C-alpha cells in the first residue's frame, strides 16, 4: 500500500 | 500530502530523543576528551584517534541532522540536496574509516603478539590512507540519495523529502556493496584475527608488557563484539527497506521499519559511545588522566 522513504 | 505522514508515538519519540542526547553527550565527551589526552601522550595511539575523529564526525554532523529531520519531522527536508548527500555520504565514510581501523588494530596486535615496523611517518600515511579509501567507497552515496517531491502533485514544498534517487537494483547494489565491505567481510577477518589472537596470548602468557597486550586484547574483542552486535541490525534495516516488494508493504510493516529505524539507528550511537568508555573500564592510566582532563571542565 505504501513504501518508506527513508534510508 | 498526509502520505507521507507516519504514526510513531509521541512517547517513543521523546524516548528515543532522550537516548540520543545521552550518547551525545556521553559520546563526544568521552571522544573529545579521549582525542586530547591522546594528543597530549603509542602506535595504536593514531588509530584510536583516528577512531574518535570517526565517531565525533557522526555524533556531531549525523546526529543532530538525524534527531531532527529522521525521527521527529518526516517531512519536508530542511538541509537541501547537499545536506542530503553529504550526510549519508559522511556516514558511509565514517563506518568505513571505523571498520578498516578495526581491522587494521587487529593485524597490528595480532604482530605485537606473535612477534615479541611501521614508523610515525608510515603510520600517519597509513591512516591518511585509511580515511582516503573510506571517502572513496563512500562515493555511490552522492550519486545514490537525493531530494524528491513526494506530494500528491509534486508541487507542495512539505512533500520535499531526502530519498534515494536511483532505482531498486543500483540501490541493492550500493546497499550491497556498504554491507559487504563495511560490515561482513571485514569483520570476519577482524573475527578470524581476534580468535588467534586471544590463543596466541594464552600461549605466550605461559613482564609487565603482557598485562598491557591482554588489554589491548580484551579491548580489540570487545570492539569486535560491540561492532558486530551494534551494526547488525542496521545493515538488515537497509536491506529490509530495499529487497521488500511496492505490495508487500504494508502500515504494519512501515511503523514497524520506522521504530526498527530508531532501535538500530540508536545502537549506531551506542557504538560511537562505547569506544571511549571500554578504555575506561580497564582500569588503565588512561581512566585517570580521563578524570584528570573531565575534572578541568
Amino acid at each position: 500500500g505504501r513504501r518508506p522513504y527513508i534510508l | 500530502n498526509s502520505d507521507l505522514d507516519v504514526n510513531t508515538d509521541i512517547y517513543s519519540k521523546v524516548l528515543v530523543t532522550a537516548i540520543y542526547l545521552a550518547l551525545f553527550v556521553v559520546g563526544t565527551v568521552g571522544n573529545g576528551v579521549t582525542l586530547f589526552t591522546l594528543a597530549r601522550k603509542s602506535r595504536v595511539d593514531y588509530y584510536l584517534g583516528s577512531l574518535a575523529l570517526s565517531d565525533l564526525l557522526i555524533l556531531l554532523f549525523a546526529l543532530p541532522v538525524d534527531v531532527y529531520n529522521f525521527i521527529w519531522v518526516h517531512h519536508p527536508w530542511a538541509f537541501g540536496d547537499a545536506g542530503c548527500k553529504g550526510y549519508y555520504f559522511l556516514r558511509e565514510a565514517c563506518t568505513y574509516a571505523t571498520a578498516l581501523n578495526v581491522v587494521s588494530l587487529s593485524v597490528e596486535l595480532y604482530l605485537a603478539i606473535r612477534h615479541p615496523l611501521m614508523s610515525r611517518s608510515r603510520t600517519k600515511k597509513f591512516i591518511s590512507a585509511i580515511w582516503l579509501a573510506s571517502a572513496l567507497l563512500a562515493i555511490p552515496m552522492l550519486f545514490t540519495v537525493g531530494l524528491q517531491n513526494l506530494s500528491g502533485d509534486g508541487t507542495h514544498p512539505g512533500g520535499l523529502v531526502c530519498t534515494p534517487i536511483v532505482d531498486t537494483a543500483t540501490l541493492k547494489v550500493v546497499i550491497q556493496l556498504n554491507t559487504f565491505m563495511s560490515f561482513l567481510f571485514p569483520m570476519l577477518v577482524a573475527s578470524i584475527l581476534n580468535t588467534v589472537i586471544a590463543r596466541r596470548l594464552t600461549v605466550m602468557v605461559h613482564p609487565g608488557r603482557v598485562q598491557a597486550l591482554r588489554r589491548g586484547v580484551l579491548v580489540l574483542r570487545a570492539m569486535v563484539i560491540a561492532f558486530v552486535v551494534c551494526w547488525l541490525p542496521y545493515h538488515v534495516r537497509r536491506l529490509m527497506f530495499v529487497y521488500i516488494s511496492d505490495e508487500q508493504w504494508t502500515t504494519a510493516l512501515f511503523d514497524f521499519y520506522h521504530y526498527f529505524y530508531m532501535l538500530s539507528n540508536a545502537l549506531v550511537y551506542v557504538s560511537a559511545a562505547i569506544n571511549p568508555i571500554l578504555y575506561n573500564l580497564v582500569s588503565a592510566n588512561f581512566r585517570q588522566v580521563f578524570l584528570s582532563t573531565l575534572a578541568c571542565l
